């Protein structure tokens, strides 16, 4: 998917951090993943986590 | 060059150049291009209007106290004076005029080209100024084409507002001067001239 | 001593230094202009 | 005049108003000797209560039909020392106050520890913010008309 | 390295090194810790006992010409309760006009060492002091004195005058206590004192 250490804004619309942005951790690149791309953000949620997967077609703005 | 206070500490958005500088904008008032590109005509005008107000208040309490005309005070002049229209009249018509020439200089203002009169005058009617800001020019504003030339008018065009910011702070001495004392200015500067240590603020 | 004043520089004692203030303002203007409902201006 | 109120300077309402409290405050006053701490206070507060029923009538509010005065928060030109004029300064400073933390709190944002500048103030800055933030309006009509004033990517979820 | 102390026996702390002039390893609370705040510290304590040598001279020397029969100016008390040509407010409001300049000019030197040396009217007088508080130049150093030797004339100099200062310091506020506990003059108490100095000293009133 997209690059190591790239600002992506999220667009999954259940999402916590919906329309905002996070830098890439690291992309699995396994043949069989469904969601590999591993977003860590600058603020947590309700329950407090700020590390999160998606899938490479759920968020990209650059 | 010189500062306002001498632990200098000079702002970036102005640095040099630029007509009576002195590095002055502790506020951040304009620190966008638009801003200064625009502040700077807010300060000429206003520098402009007020040394003609200061001309035209001066002069009058001066040759009254001095006895040579029965002109009324400049807080009198317009405070109901039946003189030749009726005062209302005098504000639309000054109103409907003065429209005629913001507008003109707000179109020069932002799209620089507005020199060419009109009235079948597109010929031998051009304002030969081309200047960086709104410094207009011609006979019908510089008839004695005495802003000969630009990389050295500095001298000249800082004199202007040099002189416009002390004219500024005068009428608005006048104005708090002659609604507190409920005198003359220059009746203020007189009676203070009498005995200094005892007429100050209240 | 830089720690005392990062202590200083704490939610609480800047909110009660500053309302205290706020307070003995309020209070002197009060105490010499009392009964102010109209603004005479 | 206006409202079917008369100006209370001329209100035979107020004079009761005034004379009922100066006696009530009389009475109170006979209780001491005139060179005691009581009677000094008591005297001290019927000054206060005739300073103040004489600045009421010299302003020009308008009394009710059982002597109190009332605001005409209307416009009217007569009446602006009753809701406009002090309107203006109250929202004078509300701006400055809203303008400064909003600065605050724009300048804290791009930092290291945001969240740790907001329970541990550092006072050289914010002390700068609240000094500049004087000419508020000049500032916030200039970040409007610069297209600096609002977000558009606001992080509005639902589903 | 060796240095006597504000008290025997003791280690002098971290932050003072007898390097700055009237030093004594006197700081237990620990006011002066950083660097930053101790070069501050150091010039409010300058000024102060300077102000403090004025404020005595002016106040115990003119009471004792006037016990001595001499001079005849009032109390050192109600000098503010006399007549003069303005009001005390306009006095003041000069004062505050005519101190603004001095101690702003301090004050951007104090920030900016340097940044304010020339004569703004005529740009060749050029103060000549290198350190912070000690201004030189000729207007505040016209017999020569404070340009000598790196030490032991000028630190020794310095020193001689902070350890005069905190002794003006010291008196002023006793005279300001004095002249509220026992309503008379400052000479007046050192008189019933020496008068009797078993029974006149402060238990002599409770
Ligand atoms: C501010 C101010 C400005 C920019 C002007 C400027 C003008 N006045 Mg005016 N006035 C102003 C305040 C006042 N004027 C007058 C009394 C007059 C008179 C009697 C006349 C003007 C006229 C004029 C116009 C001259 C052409 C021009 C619009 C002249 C005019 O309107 O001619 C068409 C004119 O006859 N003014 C009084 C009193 C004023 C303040 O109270
Ligand atoms: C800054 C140091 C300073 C000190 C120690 C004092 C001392 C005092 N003044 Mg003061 N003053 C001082 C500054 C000033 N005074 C005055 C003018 C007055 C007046 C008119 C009066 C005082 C009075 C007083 C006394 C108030 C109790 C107190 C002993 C009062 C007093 O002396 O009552 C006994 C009093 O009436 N002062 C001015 C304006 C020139 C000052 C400007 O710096
Ligand atoms: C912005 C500039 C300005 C404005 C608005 C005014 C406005 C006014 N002037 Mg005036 N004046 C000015 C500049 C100005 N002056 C200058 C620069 C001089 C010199 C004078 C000399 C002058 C005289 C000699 C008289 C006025 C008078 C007047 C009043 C009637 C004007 C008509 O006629 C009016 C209040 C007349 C007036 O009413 O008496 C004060 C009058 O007799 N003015
Ligand atoms: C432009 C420079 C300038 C000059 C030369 C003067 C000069 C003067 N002003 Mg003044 N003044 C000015 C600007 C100026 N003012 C400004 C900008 C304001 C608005 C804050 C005032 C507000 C003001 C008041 C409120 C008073 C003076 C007064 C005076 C006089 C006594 C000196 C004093 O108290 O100060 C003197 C003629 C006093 C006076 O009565 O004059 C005799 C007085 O009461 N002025
Ligand atoms: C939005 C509500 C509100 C508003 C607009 C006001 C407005 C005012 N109050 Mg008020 N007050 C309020 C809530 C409010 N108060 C509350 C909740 C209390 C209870 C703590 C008080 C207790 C109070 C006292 C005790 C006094 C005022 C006074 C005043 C006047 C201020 C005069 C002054 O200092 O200048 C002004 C009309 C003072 C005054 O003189 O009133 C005319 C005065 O003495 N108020
Ligand atoms: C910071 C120092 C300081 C301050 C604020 C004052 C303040 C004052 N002195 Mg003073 N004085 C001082 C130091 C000081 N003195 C010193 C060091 C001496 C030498 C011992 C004197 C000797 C002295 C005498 C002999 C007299 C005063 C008087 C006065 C008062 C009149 C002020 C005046 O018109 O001066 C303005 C002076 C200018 C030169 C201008 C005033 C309260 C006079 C007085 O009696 O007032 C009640 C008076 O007669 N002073
Ligand atoms: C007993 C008190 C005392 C002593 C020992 C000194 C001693 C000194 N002062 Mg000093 N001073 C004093 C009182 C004193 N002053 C007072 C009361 C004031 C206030 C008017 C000043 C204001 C003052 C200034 C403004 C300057 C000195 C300077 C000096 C130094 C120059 C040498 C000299 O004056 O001899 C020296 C360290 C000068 C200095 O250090 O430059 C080399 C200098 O610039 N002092
Ligand atoms: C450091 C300088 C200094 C000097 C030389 C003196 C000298 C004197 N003080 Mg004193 N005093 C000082 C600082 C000083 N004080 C300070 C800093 C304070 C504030 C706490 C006082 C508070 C004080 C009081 C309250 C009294 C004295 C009194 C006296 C006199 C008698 C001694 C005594 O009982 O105490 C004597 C002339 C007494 C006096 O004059 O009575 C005769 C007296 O009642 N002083
Ligand atoms: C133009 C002006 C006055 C014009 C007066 C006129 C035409 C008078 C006209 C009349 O008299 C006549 C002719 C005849 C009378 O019969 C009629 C009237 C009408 C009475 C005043 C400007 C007055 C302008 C003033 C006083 C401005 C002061 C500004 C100061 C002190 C500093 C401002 C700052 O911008 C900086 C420099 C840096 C920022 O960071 C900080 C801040 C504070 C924002
Ligand atoms: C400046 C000063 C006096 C100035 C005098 C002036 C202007 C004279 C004024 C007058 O002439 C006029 C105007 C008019 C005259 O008619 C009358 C008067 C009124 C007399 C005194 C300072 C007086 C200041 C004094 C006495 C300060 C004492 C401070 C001490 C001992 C502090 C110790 C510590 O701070 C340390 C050192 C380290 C910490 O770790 C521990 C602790 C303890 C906190």
């Amino acid at each position: 998917g997209p690059k190591r250490g790239s600002i992506v804004k999220v667009l999954r619309r259940e999402s916590y951090w919906f329309n905002d942005t996070g830098k890439v951790v690291a992309v699995d690149q396994a043949p069989g993943v469904r969601y590999p791309v591993v977003v860590r953000f600058d603020k947590v949620n309700y329950a407090g986590v700020s590390t999160n997967n998606y899938s490479p077609d759920e968020l990209e703005a650059a | 060059r010189p500062l306002w206070l001498p632990g200098t500490t000079p702002p970036a958005h102005l640095d040099g150049t630029l007509a009576g500088d002195f590095g002055f904008d502790p506020l951040g008032l304009g620190q966008d291009p638009q801003d200064l590109r625009w502040y700077v005509q807010a300060e000429l005008v206003h520098s402009r209007f007020a040394m003609a107000g200061v001309a035209g208040i001066l002069f009058t309490d001066l040759l009254r106290a001095s006895g040579r005309t029965d002109i009324p005070v400049w807080f009198e002049a317009g405070a109901t004076k039946f003189d030749f229209a009726d005062t209302t009249t005098l504000f639309v018509v000054q109103l409907i005029l003065m429209g005629f020439v913001e507008t003109k200089r707000w179109m020069d203002i932002v799209k620089p080209g507005s020199q060419a009169a009109e009235d079948s005058f597109f010929g031998f009617e051009a304002a030969f100024e081309g200047l960086e800001t709104g410094y207009p020019g011609g006979p019908l504003f510089n008839p004695l084409g005495f802003a000969n030339d630009p990389t050295k008018p500095q001298p000249l065009r800082w004199k202007e507002i040099k002189n416009g910011r002390l004219a500024m702070v005068a009428m608005v001495g006048f104005m708090v001067q002659a609604y507190v004392t409920k005198t003359g200015p220059i009746e203020n500067l007189l009676t203070h001239l009498s005995d200094p240590v005892h007429n100050t603020i209240i | 001593m830089q720690d005392v004043k990062t202590y200083l520089s704490t939610a609480p004692v800047l909110a009660t230094l500053w309302f205290g203030f706020l307070a003995g303002l309020l209070i002197e203007i009060n105490r010499f202009f009392p009964d102010a409902l109209v603004l005479p201006l | 005049d206006v409202a079917g109120l008369t100006p209370c300077k001329e209100s035979k309402g107020f004079a009761k108003r005034e004379k009922q409290e100066i006696k009530k405050l009389e009475s109170r006053l006979k209780l001491y000797a005139p060179d005691s701490a009581p009677a000094l206070a008591l005297n001290a507060t019927i000054e206060k209560t005739k300073r103040r029923f004489a600045f009421y009538g010299n302003e020009g509010l308008l009394c009710g039909t059982d002597g109190l005065p009332h605001l005409i928060v209307d416009g009217d030109q007569a009446h602006l020392g009753e809701f406009v004029y002090p309107g203006l300064v109250f929202l004078y400073i509300a701006g400055w106050i809203g303008w400064v933390g909003r600065a605050y709190l724009i300048d804290v944002r791009t930092s290291k520890k945001p969240t740790e500048k907001e329970i541990i103030i550092d006072v050289p800055l914010a002390l700068r913010i609240m000094s500049k933030g004087l000419t508020w309006p000049v500032a916030a009509i200039g970040e409007l008309r610069s297209g600096k004033l609002v977000e558009k990517s606001a992080n509005i979820t639902v589903s | 390295n060796d240095r006597p102390l504000w008290f025997p026996g003791s280690k002098a702390p971290e932050w003072l090194d007898g390097s700055l002039p009237g030093d004594f390893g006197f700081d237990p609370l620990g006011l002066g810790s950083d660097p930053e705040l101790l070069k501050w510290f150091v010039q409010a304590e300058l000024v102060h006992c300077r102000w403090a040598m004025l404020g005595a001279a002016g106040i115990f020397i003119p009471e004792a010409l006037t016990k001595a029969g001499i001079l005849n100016t009032p109390s050192w008390n109600v000098a503010g309760d006399q007549q003069y040509f303005a009001d005390p407010t306009t006095l003041f409001v000069i004062e505050l006009i005519l101190f603004a300049w001095a101690e702003g000019r301090r004050w951007a030197d104090i920030v900016n060492p340097g940044c304010v040396n020339v004569d703004p009217v005529f740009p060749n007088n050029k103060l000549t002091g290198t350190d912070v508080g000690y201004p030189g130049g000729l207007w505040f150093d016209p017999l020569g004195w404070g340009q000598t030797k790196d030490a032991k004339k000028l630190k020794e100099l310095r020193t001689k005058e902070i350890k005069n200062g905190r002794l003006a310091m010291l008196a002023v506020l006793g005279a300001v206590v004095q002249a509220n506990y026992t309503h008379t003059g400052p000479i007046d108490n050192l008189l019933a004192h020496l008068a009797d100095p078993g029974h006149n000293t402060i238990f002599a009133l409770s």
